[PDB]
């Protein structure tokens, strides 16, 4: 659990995490090895309160439509969960989704999907913005 | 539960603020100390949160038991967590349950190696306990 203290320059404090909403043009693969690069992860929502705070802040912006986060189908398990191998605990699926297509995840703004997760097909060639987070575990 | 919103001594795993309590008592005011807390005492429902219980209680070795939330349900001739639910992950130590209408712990003694057994004395045979709650 981080502090105030400990989210550097720029980025968001909520519920004992530092968030980095980037809003460069990468993968999903290329989004995960950025948040690498910054010594973190593509976001983990663990709770309602978590995704409450990440909907507040990318309903504050138009210019997007999803950003990436730190989900995908795992073949170990057959199923969707956390890249760090930890099952979902809440589940954010937007209306008629998941689509079950294999993919990755992201938080998406699109008809009946209104800040919600979404899997997207293309993991490497679907460039956008996406979620870091550091929450000092 | 939010990873930061487990209470004093309370420690995070899967959702849910687990606490292992070494003040020791009987089965059913296991129960009770876990209702006082505002929570109830530990359902485990996978793999997952059993290895997560054995790697905090195999990090001590003061006890060989803790109470956790199943018994004998009489309505339907079976073991259920405590909230009437199901026990869908096998976490038994090799022959168990040896008997009908007892509590759960899990035990730490010959072939169990921290895995649940069944007791009969659900009042007066005093341990520690785990509870648990999901925050809802
Ligand atoms: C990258 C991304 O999330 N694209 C999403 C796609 O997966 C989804 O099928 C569609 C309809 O919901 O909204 C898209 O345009
Ligand atoms: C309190 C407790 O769990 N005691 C256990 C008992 O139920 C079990 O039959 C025996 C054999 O495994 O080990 C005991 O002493
Ligand atoms: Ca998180
Ligand atoms: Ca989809
Ligand atoms: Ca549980
Ligand atoms: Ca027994």
């Amino acid at each position: 659990c981080c502090s105030e203290d400990d989210c550097p320059s720029g980025w968001k404090f909520f519920g004992g995490s530092c968030y980095l909403f980037d809003e460069g043009s990468r993968g999903w693969e290329g989004s995960k090895a950025f948040c690498e690069s910054k010594d973190a992860s593509l976001v983990t929502v663990e709770c309602s309160k978590e995704d409450d705070f990440i909907r507040g802040i990318l309903s504050g912006q138009t210019a997007k439509h999803y950003y990436w986060i730190g989900a995908r189908w795992n073949e170990e398990h057959n199923d969707y969960r956390w890249i760090d191998g930890s099952p979902f605990t809440f589940i954010g699926w937007g209306p008629g989704k998941p689509d079950n297509n294999k993919g990755c995840l992201d938080y998406l703004n699109y008809k009946e999907v209104v800040w919600q997760w979404n899997d997207h097909v293309d993991c490497e060639n679907t460039n956008g913005p996406c979620i870091c987070e550091i929450d000092c575990s | 539960c939010c990873k930061c919103d487990c209470q004093s001594g309370w420690e995070w795993f899967g959702g849910s603020c687990y606490l292992f309590d070494e003040t020791e008592r009987g089965w059913e005011d296991s129960k009770t100390f876990c209702e006082s807390q505002n929570a109830a005492l530990v359902t485990v429902e996978s793999s997952e949160e059993d290895d997560f219980i054995r790697g905090v209680i195999s990090a001590q070795s003061a006890f060989h038991y803790y109470w956790i939330g199943g018994s004998w349900d009489a309505e339907h001739s079976e073991y259920r967590w405590i909230d009437g639910s199901s026990i869908s992950f096998n976490g038994w130590g090799p022959n168990r349950p040896d008997a009908d209408e007892g509590c759960m712990d899990y035990l730490n003694y010959k072939e169990i190696v921290w895995q649940w057994n069944d007791h009969q004395d659900c009042v007066n045979t005093k341990g520690p306990s785990i509870c648990e709650t999901d925050c809802s």
